[PDB]
Parts: structure tokens; C-alpha cells; sequence
RNA sequence: AAAGUUGCUGCAGUUAAAAAGCUCGUAGUUGGAUCUCUCUCGGCCGAAGCGUUUACUUUGAAAAAAUU
């Protein structure tokens, strides 16, 4: 089941036994690195570095390859981001939604679901205080959103 | 009824079942090696992309995302790896 | 139908005599 | 969520083998489950299983005979001092052949008969008859 | 060519390492072969008379040797008699931290240092050319584990007749016996 | 005490006593799989640091009679 919401999907990625770089892929540790650092350059989070680099480049997992995980590349070389990428979406979310409520105030469906992003965002940020990610001075509040997009 | 082995299932009820309900799962998805019709280039695909892939030399249209695997273009070439 | 009071006084003697067959089962072994 | 894996292992021992099924398919694994079934194979109540291994939490594949009345587990797992054991079995076994407490002591997991015999005590899994 | 930990040459890993060398002045493997080396080497019979040669590297240079593994395994066994050869990392046991050890323990263990994860090595580079696609452990009756591998069908015929010397190198090497197969479709 | 009518062992809550409009929401409670003894001084040993620290289990010493 969802965390919040009451539904129950499946729908997910299954990996496979085979950890192994496969024979047909050409393309060694390093050419991986340099396609992660430059599409880090062109100001992507690693979602889409992952879903160019498997779509493209044939990479399937860049764990596989390079022995690391994409975030960790990036934080060696210092291109990581101050927030973690997901964190970042949920403030843009909120963001978008603040906006809206403010061109339309009689709409109490996304009041609600502000609550809801919010909540999210609480329990995000409870959990990279925790392991340090964030800072422990760090909090969210409604005004202090749209200078963090 | 009541007595069929879980070790050893047949490759077509393997083939049937939901991807994460095998008995190790694995995936449905594939890679595959892509030649546009207007060059010699191959490109290797995802078979499920998300993205528009775009060749190295031509720029043309590769694969269209859709909801499940992605559209090739009408012409272009493709062989299944592995 | 009938009370509960020896439906579970029935329950427990046919267990009871369950028990008694399997540890003579077990006990035929040797 | 998930909670004791080895009592979702247990009870989908018990209820498959009360619809007499050959065998049964218990997910996730783990070291305890597989503790616990050694020690209810070694008796004759399970016959043989076989682990499946991925690159996640395993699964176990076990050949049911048609012995077992009875597998459970104690949840918390409760310390049973040497003495406490005797109350422990008058709780649980319903007769004083068969039956069988599984505890984790120090010297590993084994039966309230080797835990007596092994002089020592520990904290309660489950049991089966 | 041979580097031993203990610094130990004894009469076999000198001779392979003169069978190496001789590879290295006659063969096309000549350019990779001198940066690498290896570290030491044994005998074992197994399958009941057959001998298998295992030849222990150094880890990080493991590697390399993958990419030369099937030309030097054909020209050991073209200089040899009817004989098996393996190349197996000389991987570094931990032992478990427990409360009565050595104050050497200032810093915690890497999981890849651990038993488990030095066996599941030795496993899938003890053979090389097949990929170790699946893994079954069968629990006998008795209580003893049985390993059962599932390997590539697509590169079969390479290792076939190579699957009871694999278990005979893995049984005397760890205490585990091991099972091999190969699955009809993946 | 029968008594499982105070329920840890060991009760209940559709229709009989009883589960709230719904979601979010501290604390508390609970939490997937994984990791197999040595260094010095004195006669093979004694002293010393113990090994991350606990919870757990066991042993030994010690623990009024009367009552049981």
C-alpha cells in the first residue's frame, strides 16, 4: 500500500540475477563517467542521467559499470546537488500548487492536497536531518519555497 | 490439484506469470541495436524508452515513447540483443 | 441445533483421541 | 507492514498444510526460518526443502509430508530462564510426547529437550506439534 | 611472473611460470602478459584421478586476466597433458569481529571481506566463461547443504566437460559441495 | 474459587454492552533480508589492555528462624 494514499500497485522495475556488464556493451567505466558529468552539466538530476544514459547509451545500471551509483559519481566529483533531488520536486510541487491557490482560492481539492505535499516534505526532511544531508537548522516554511526552485 | 512442483516450472507458465511473481523475478524488457534507413549508424535502444532517441548523424527520429515499449519509426531497422 | 457446551466437549475428545492415535503411531515405530 | 518473517513462514506452513498441499512457497528467507525448519526437518515433520536464491531476500520451497498439526510462533520473543521452561511447555504442548518449543540460546537454535540437555536457557520462537 | 605473499617459490608455480613465459615468447600474448603477474599456484586430483591445476592472482589485476582467460586456458592446456585449468583470486578472510579479539579492529570490515561474499567470488570466478545465472541450495535430510548452479546454455559447450573438476576444485578449496546444471531456457 | 464476568497466560465490539465523517498529524509501541584475543616483565603460565557498549542466558559466592 501507498503511504498516504490507499492504493496498492505493482508496477515497478525487476532487476535481473545477471549483475554481470553484458558482452555487446562497448563502453567502459570512464566514457560512463564523462556522460554523467556532462549531462550533469546540462543541469539534470539523476533520474533523467539514469533514463538518457539506459534509453541511449545502453547502459542498463551505472552500478553495474562503474562499481558506484550515479549520486555518489556525482558527489565525488562535486557536481551534487545542496538538495536531494526528490525534496527539490516536492518544494517545486508546492510551489505550483501555492501559485494556483492564489489565482483560484475556492479550490479546497488543492488545499487539501497542499497538506499533503506538505506532510511529505515534513517527513523528507525528518529523515536528511537525521542522516545529515541537511543541515539541522534547515526548515520549510510557505514563503521560503520559491527561492529554493 | 494440490501437487505440482514450485522448483521446476514449465518455461510457458514462467512466460505467463507477472514479472516480479516468478520465481526469481526478471524483467520484460530488452535491448535492442537500431538502423535508420537514411544511414548505416547503429544505436542501441531501450526497448521500453522513455526518451526520443536521436541519431548521432542524421538527427532523425529514432523511437517515439509510448505508454508501454516505444515506436520505432516506419523504416528503420532492428535486431533484439542478446 | 444443539448447545455449545458439549460441541466443545466434543471437539476436545476427538482431539483428545487424535493425540492418542498419533502417539501410538509414533509409538508402533519402535 | 511485514513484521516476523518467521511467523508469516509459520503460518503459511500451517495453512497450506491444512489443505494438505505437497509443497509450499514461503518469501522472504532468512537465517532464522531456515534455523527453525532445520530443527522441524531433523524431527520428520517437513521432509526436505530446497532455497531459492536471488540477489534480494531468498525464498524457500519446502516439501510438506503430512506429519505437522501444528507450527507457531511466540511473538515477542519472551526469555525463558532453565526453570520457566517447564511452565513454558505446560502452556503450549497439548500432551507431553510430541511437540516441540524452538528457543535461541547462546549455543544456538535447538528444542526445549537439547536446551535442557545443553543446561542453558534463552528466548522463545515457536513451536510445533 | 610469480610473486608469492610468503615469498615461497616452489617447483610448480616456477614451472607454470616458465610455461608463461615460454607462452610469452612464441604466443600473440605478449604485450599484456608483462604487467601482469600471479601469486601462487597448486595441484588437486579430482572425479576420481584427474588432476586440475589452480593458479591463485592477485585481485586487482584479476581483471586483466579475464580478458586473456580462454587463449592462456587453451595454450596451458595445448603445453600440458589431459589436464583442467583455473584461475581463482586470492581473495583475504576476515574473521568475525567477536568480543575476544586482537586490538587491530580500529576501523569496521568491508562486507566484501566477509566469508559469504569471498565464497560467492570464488564461485563465479572459478568459472569464467559461463555466467552463473541462477543458484539453488538443497538442505538434506541429514542436515548438509548442497549447492545446485545454474549456468549460461548459451556458451554450454565451453565448460561442459569441465563441471565435475569445478566441483572437486570448489569442494577441497571450501567443504561445500557443489552441483552444476544448465537450464533449458532462461 | 467455579469465572475466560477484568482476560499477560486468556474476553469481547455486523445484527446482543461496544469501532470514531474522512485524511493529515508529536511522543510512545513495533519494525524486511545481509557480516563464520593478544602485548610486555617474573615461574608451557602468571599479571596488563581487554574485544564497541548493552539487553538476554548460565555458573559461583552470599542470602533469620518459625511457616511451607
Amino acid at each position: 500500500g501507498r503511504m498516504h494514499a490507499p492504493g496498492k500497485g505493482l508496477s515497478q522495475s525487476a532487476l535481473p540475477y545477471r549483475r554481470s556488464v553484458p558482452t555487446w556493451l562497448k563502453l567502459t567505466s570512464d566514457d560512463v563517467k564523462e556522460q554523467i558529468y556532462k549531462l550533469a552539466k546540462k543541469g539534470l538530476t539523476p533520474s533523467q542521467i539514469g533514463v538518457i544514459l539506459r534509453d541511449s547509451h545502453g547502459v542498463a545500471q551505472v552500478r553495474f559499470v562503474t562499481g558506484n551509483k550515479i549520486l555518489r559519481i556525482l558527489k565525488s566529483k562535486g557536481l551534487a546537488p545542496d538538495l536531494p533531488e526528490d525534496l527539490y520536486h516536492l518544494i517545486k510541487k508546492a510551489v505550483a500548487v501555492r501559485k494556483h491557490l492564489e489565482r483560484n482560492r475556492k479550490d479546497k481539492d488543492a488545499k487539501f492536497r497542499l497538506i499533503l505535499i506538505e506532510s511529505r516534505i515534513h517527513r523528507l526532511a525528518r529523515y536528511y536531518k537525521t542522516k545529515r544531508v541537511l543541515p539541522p537548522n534547515w526548515k520549510y516554511e510557505s514563503s521560503t519555497a520559491s527561492a529554493l526552485v | 490439484p494440490l501437487a505440482k512442483d514450485l522448483l521446476h516450472p514449465s518455461p510457458e507458465e514462467e512466460k505467463r506469470k507477472h514479472k516480479k511473481k516468478r520465481l526469481v523475478q526478471s524483467p520484460n524488457s530488452y535491448f535492442m541495436d537500431v538502423k535508420c534507413p537514411g544511414c548505416y549508424k547503429i544505436t542501441t535502444v531501450f526497448s521500453h524508452a522513455q526518451t526520443v532517441v536521436l541519431c548521432v548523424g542524421c538527427s532523425t527520429v529514432l523511437c517515439q515513447p509510448t505508454g508501454g515499449k516505444a515506436r520505432l519509426t516506419e523504416g528503420c531497422s532492428f535486431r533484439r540483443k542478446q | 441445533v444443539l448447545p455449545k457446551k458439549e460441541k466443545m466437549k466434543l471437539r476436545r475428545e476427538q482431539w483428545l483421541q487424535k493425540i492418542e492415535a498419533i502417539k501410538l503411531a509414533e509409538q508402533k515405530h519402535r | 507492514v511485514r513484521m516476523n518473517v518467521l511467523a508469516d513462514a509459520l503460518k503459511s506452513i500451517n495453512n497450506a498444510e491444512k489443505r494438505g498441499k505437497r509443497q509450499v512457497l514461503i518469501r522472504p528467507c532468512s537465517k532464522v526460518i531456515v534455523r527453525f525448519l532445520t530443527v522441524m526437518m531433523k524431527h520428520g515433520y517437513i521432509g526436505e526443502f530446497e532455497i531459492i536464491d536471488d540477489h534480494r531476500a531468498g525464498k524457500i520451497v519446502v516439501n510438506l509430508t503430512g506429519r505437522l498439526n501444528k507450527c507457531g510462533v511466540i511473538s515477542p520473543r519472551f526469555d525463558v530462564q532453565l526453570k520457566d521452561l517447564e511452565k513454558w511447555q505446560n502452556n503450549l504442548l497439548p500432551s507431553r510426547q510430541f511437540g516441540f518449543i524452538v528457543l535461541t540460546t547462546s549455543a544456538g537454535i535447538m528444542d526445549h529437550e537439547e536446551a535442557r540437555r545443553k543446561h542453558t536457557g534463552g528466548k522463545i520462537l515457536g513451536f510445533f506439534f | 611472473i610469480v610473486k608469492p605473499n610468503g615469498e615461497k617459490p616452489d617447483e610448480f608455480e616456477s614451472g607454470i611460470s616458465q610455461a608463461l613465459l615460454e607462452l610469452e615468447m612464441n604466443s600473440d600474448l605478449k604485450a599484456q602478459l608483462r604487467e601482469l603477474n600471479i601469486t601462487a599456484a597448486k595441484e588437486i586430483e579430482v572425479g576420481g584421478g584427474r588432476k586440475a591445476i589452480i593458479i591463485f592472482v592477485p585481485v586487482p589485476q584479476l581483471k586483466s586476466f579475464q580478458k586473456i582467460q580462454v587463449r592462456l586456458v587453451r595454450e596451458l592446456e595445448k603445453k600440458f597433458s589431459g589436464k583442467h585449468v583455473v584461475f581463482i583470486a586470492q581473495r583475504r578472510i576476515l574473521p568475525k569481529p567477536t568480543r575476544k579479539s586482537r586490538t587491530k579492529n580500529k576501523q569496521k570490515r568491508p562486507r566484501s571481506r566477509t566469508l559469504t561474499a569471498v565464497h560467492d567470488a570464488i564461485l563465479e570466478d572459478l568459472v569464467f566463461p559461463s555466467e552463473i545465472v541462477g543458484k539453488r541450495i538443497r538442505v538434506k535430510l541429514d542436515g548438509s547443504r548442497l549447492i545446485k548452479v545454474h549456468l549460461d546454455k548459451a556458451q554450454q559447450n565451453n565448460v561442459e566437460h569441465k563441471v565435475e573438476t569445478f566441483s572437486g576444485v570448489y569442494k577441497k578449496l571450501t567443504g561445500k559441495d557443489v552441483n552444476f546444471e544448465f537450464p533449458e531456457f532462461q
